[PDB]
């Protein structure tokens, strides 16, 4: 499965490598307060 | 890795296979550090 | 003849058929891959690894080979090992840890 | 402390040098060129809101 | 062969009920995702829902 | 979200209760309140804090 | 491996040197 995405690229943590959640990318931090 | 791979089908204590196969890379001049996984 | 296609790894591509041993014997080319930061990348090394796959109702081995090392001499050695794994397929083995020499010596004379 | 004029004070500040410092991540040319490439597509632009 | 034209895709979300929206991300699948060229005369592979 | 989270129908976010009567003793103050939750609204007690 | 490095594009081995 390596392959069909960037695995390799994350540390792993055995032989299953420590991806992010799919929601995980972008941010929203914003008040006037 | 490398571009070619090889695939033997034998058609099949202690395992034998694996380092009768370790041992036959190893005799290969040009390669060292023959690893075995399972 | 012939018994088992299935390719299990799908990133590697068959370049030659199943040529059976007078065990059968396939060479796998690999496709494509992401780029590489040099060229120097690919060849470079010479570990080998032999991977070992699930028995599928005969034994499957993954061996891969470095760039530089001849095909013919691969395909010979790998098929000199599948003849002799198939034809042992002992004591000798045994006597090169678990037999020991000294404990050896009760049983021989008593 | 005190909310007092500097000016008259005599206080000065005189800037010998100005220089910045970039920080660049190592990180291999293979994933570099690749992630550069996707970023330099149309939909993969980059937003910001101020706080 | 030209590459069939794709849909487009308007959401709603809230009283907002005409938001303009890109067709979402997903990880590529080879049972669901496979790779078809835009155009059969050069290669630029692409994912589609087969 | 706009859909079924909010009224506009006039209604108050706080109300205030007079006592509908109130005895006071050498002893204790008892006080009486006829609150009454709405018709379409409901009413947490984690708020009603007597003043 | 590509047919060893390339040669620049536009007894080859081997000594003999021996006398004193």
């Amino acid at each position: 499965m390596d392959e069909y995405n960037y695995a390799a690229l994350a540390p792993r943590q055995g032989s299953r490598p420590m991806l992010s959640q799919w929601s995980g990318i972008g941010t929203h931090e914003m008040h006037g307060g | 890795r490398g571009n070619l791979t090889y695939r033997l089908r034998i058609p099949v204590f202690l395992p034998l296979l694996a380092p009768i196969i370790a041992a036959a890379i190893g005799a290969i001049p040009g390669i060292a550090s023959v690893a075995i996984q399972a | 003849v012939v018994l088992d296609e299935s390719n299990p790894t799908p990133s590697y591509k068959p370049v030659t058929e199943q040529k059976v041993i007078l065990p059968t014997i396939q060479v796998l080319a690999s496709k494509k891959r992401r780029m590489a930061e040099n060229e120097d990348d690919r060849g470079a090394g010479s570990v080998a690894e032999v991977q070992m796959r699930e028995v599928k109702p005969i034994q499957t081995v993954d061996v891969s080979v470095p760039d530089h090392s001849t095909p013919m001499e691969v395909v010979q050695s790998l098929s000199r090992a599948a003849q002799v794994a198939q034809r042992l397929t002992v004591e000798a083995m045994d006597l090169s840890a678990p037999v020991d020499a000294k404990p050896l010596d009760l049983k021989p004379v008593d | 402390t005190l909310g007092n004029d500097l000016r008259v004070d005599g206080a000065t500040v005189n800037i010998t040098s100005v220089n910045l410092y970039a920080s660049f991540f190592p990180m291999s040319h293979n994933t570099a060129s690749t992630l550069e490439a996707m970023l330099r597509n149309d939909t993969n632009d980059q937003s910001f809101n101020d706080y | 062969e030209v590459m069939a034209p794709q849909p487009t895709l308007v959401a709603e979300q809230g009283a907002m009920k005409a938001v303009p929206v890109i067709k979402p991300a997903q990880p590529f699948t080879p049972a669901v995702h496979e790779t078809q060229r835009i155009v059969t005369n050069l290669p630029i592979t692409t994912a589609v829902t087969r | 979200p706009t859909h079924d989270v909010t009224t506009e129908r006039s209604q108050r976010l706080q109300l205030r209760f007079v006592p509908v009567d109130r005895e006071d003793t050498q002893y204790s103050y008892k006080t009486r309140f006829q609150l009454a939750v709405g018709d379409n609204r409901v009413l947490d007690m984690a708020s009603t804090y007597f003043d």
